[PDB]
């Protein structure tokens, strides 16, 4: 992806979000970040998880930005200078939607083979067996040296 | 780290659900047909697009459509597990091989064309022409529970 | 081994024969199999000798 | 044959299992089938273990596995002693009850002869 | 499906939304994501599939829109600009319709085949049981192997 | 058609002919670093370039230069016939070898530096300096001629 296309298709997960919310340079600079550390030219295989790297931690920027400022802190306001009178009571909005994105990443891309390798079974598989019995720094239950060691107790995991 | 692993899936006997077993000789069933093993342009490298269970044409070809059907590829040289062949085969090198054509019963979730395809009805009169039981009656298909 | 499903991967003999009726009184058969490989295990001391004649 | 004393079961959340049911080419599907193969095989060997996500709702975890076993008491009526009972009174009529541990047996031949 | 008359009847499913609360634009944004993943031309078996991917994906972004904006945080209004007086007190409401929807498809399209396997006992089928056997990868309890493998235990599933 | 074949020749002892044995640790002979065993730039299947025998500075890197030699690589990983570990590690990463320092009476024709290059005798005196002694005879084999 080129630098002009992410901040188009971030703006549009976001619901519109604009420029005053959230500038195209911090959206670049975290782009960056991901870009150097996963190399996208080299192996585009990576679009999909540094796109969805990318708009988590803007929305953490969104977090941070109402903290720093007095929007976090206030939940009252109340102005009068005359006849005119004004009374209300998204930092929290913001906190459980990252919760929430966190949970749904095929809302950014639906290839990300999320959700797929929730139960492990051991035992159960030929190909998981021999990657475990042969690897060398392996130590099972057959390796009991007791006392001291004897011959009749083998020093390797996979069978001769 | 890899921990290498091998796998495998299928048999010949799940394919070929039956036979009808002619007493007067035993190739009753089968034909003999002779096709290119390794691609045509690949190096000496390549394990072959053969899987056993694609459907072939009357002088070899793989089938692409209904209409292009005549057998089921079962010879044991592209059976699952059977890969010692790698570089026995130069490229365009063309073997025989072995199609079951007659008085056979055969499973309707393993046939496919040379893409990928399942087959559909249009092959399966095709094949029905023949005298082949193809059928959907099986119990197996699904794993485990996930 | 032969190809029959007696043998399967269990042994090897040299000729496998078989003599079939069909039990109706009506038919026989003749069956008769081999499978071997001939090696010369060392393609070192056989000599080949051409003769250029008159 | 019935005594499924011990057998496993497993419980899942109802979003993975009916999302494979509709979206048969879904990351839930894979795994669903990946399961009901697995679980078959689940036996007892060198390198058998469970391992599954800890999420929780409500005062019941999301997933689960236990083994089963009888609720209570199981059967009373011990059906061993039943048959011998029923075996020494059918023998005792041909003098032959003598298998289940001049006689009664051989007396009842000469009746016979 | 073309492309207007997924609009047409997404407005309609929504109850009648109006275009400035969700623009045509965003409808075909997520309309287009899922053709392309789900090859729509190439198979039509997936329109119910991708018609309800469609719906949800828009109710998502509905949610976000509320966020973002100033409508999400805000419980209290108070106008006046001399006698005119006004106070009134559907981010909360959007939540618990997504979750609504998920739970009932067939409001959407009755084809899609919902809620058919919740209950799954194992080895009570031949087709399924063979299917376990004959697998090339499977490990079963006869394998145990031991000590040292001995030629008395099977190495394959399957039964000769 | 092809018949598949291959041939195992090699061997370990080879390259360490003797050793002193320390009635203490036995392995005071030898040191573990930390080398890169995959190509840092190649392909996830690039088997390694390393070869027993390569002279090892003590940073690690394969040597190559006389000055930069401080032990030779003897370790399992890379001995011929048991070299399966192809694709099992990442480009560029790290991984702990085996050096053989001192106590050894080393095989001068088996070392070699990073590109293949036979030791010099620069490279001589440095690696006898650690107390190597580094023979310059090996008898050989002529296995079948028809003549000898």
């Amino acid at each position: 992806m080129t630098n002009e296309q992410v901040i188009e298709l971030v703006r549009v997960l976001l619901g519109g979000i604009t420029t005053e919310e959230i500038s195209d340079q911090t959206i670049i600079f975290f782009w960056t970040k991901w870009k150097l550390t996963y190399d996208l030219d080299n192996r585009p295989e990576k679009i999909p998880a540094a796109l969805y790297n990318t708009v988590v931690d803007c929305v953490r920027w969104l977090i941070v930005q109402e903290v720093s400022s007095g929007n976090s802190s206030i939940r009252e306001r109340f102005e009068k200078i005359g006849d005119e009178t004004i009374s209300v009571k998204s930092w929290e909005s913001w906190k459980d939607f990252l919760d929430w994105l966190e949970l749904n990443p095929d809302y950014i891309d639906p290839s990300l083979a999320f959700n797929s390798s929730l139960v492990i079974i051991g035992g159960v598989r030929k190909d998981e067996f021999f990657r475990v019995k042969n690897n060398p720094n392996s130590y099972n239950g057959f390796m009991e040296q007791g006392v001291y060691p004897t011959p009749a107790i083998p020093k390797q995991s996979a069978w001769p | 780290a890899k921990a290498h692993v091998a796998t495998l899936e299928g048999n010949y006997s799940d394919i070929v659900l039956g036979r009808v077993v002619a007493f007067g000789d035993t190739g009753w069933n089968f034909k003999e047909v002779d096709m290119t093993f390794i691609a045509d342009d690949a190096d000496a490298d390549s394990k072959t697009t053969l899987f056993a269970g694609v459907l072939v044409g009357e002088d070899g070809t793989p089938a692409t459509a209904a209409a292009g059907v005549f057998g089921v590829l079962v010879d044991r040289k592209v059976l699952p597990g059977v890969d010692h062949y790698i570089g026995v085969f130069e490229p365009g090198e063309k073997v025989p091989m072995v199609l079951a054509v007659r008085g056979l019963t055969l499973n309707q979730l393993k046939l496919k064309y040379a893409d990928g395809t399942a087959i559909d009805a249009a092959g399966i009169q095709a094949l029905e022409a023949q005298g082949n039981q193809v059928t959907d009656k099986i119990v197996g298909t699904q794993f485990i529970g996930s | 081994p032969s190809d029959t499903l007696r043998d399967a991967n269990q042994a090897a003999q040299e000729l496998y024969v078989f003599f079939k009726e069909s039990n109706y009184l009506r038919e026989a058969k003749i069956e008769s199999e081999t499978s071997f490989l001939t090696v010369n295990n060392r393609p070192e001391l056989v000599v080949k000798s051409t003769g250029k004649f008159t | 044959t019935k005594d499924m004393g011990g057998v496993i079961e497993l419980k899942i959340p109802s979003q993975i299992l009916n999302k494979a049911a509709m979206d048969p080419s879904s990351p839930e599907a894979d795994m669903v089938r990946g399961l009901m193969s697995d679980a078959a095989n689940a036996h007892s060997g060198e390198q058998s273990f469970f391992m599954l996500p800890s999420d929780t709702k409500d005062n019941a975890p999301q997933y689960s596995m236990t083994l089963k076993g009888i609720d209570g008491m199981g059967k009373q009526y011990s059906t061993a002693q039943l048959i011998s009972d029923r075996k020494k009174s059918i023998l005792d009529r041909l003098g032959a009850g003598f298998i289940n541990v001049q006689t009664i047996h051989t007396q009842f031949v000469q009746r016979v002869n």
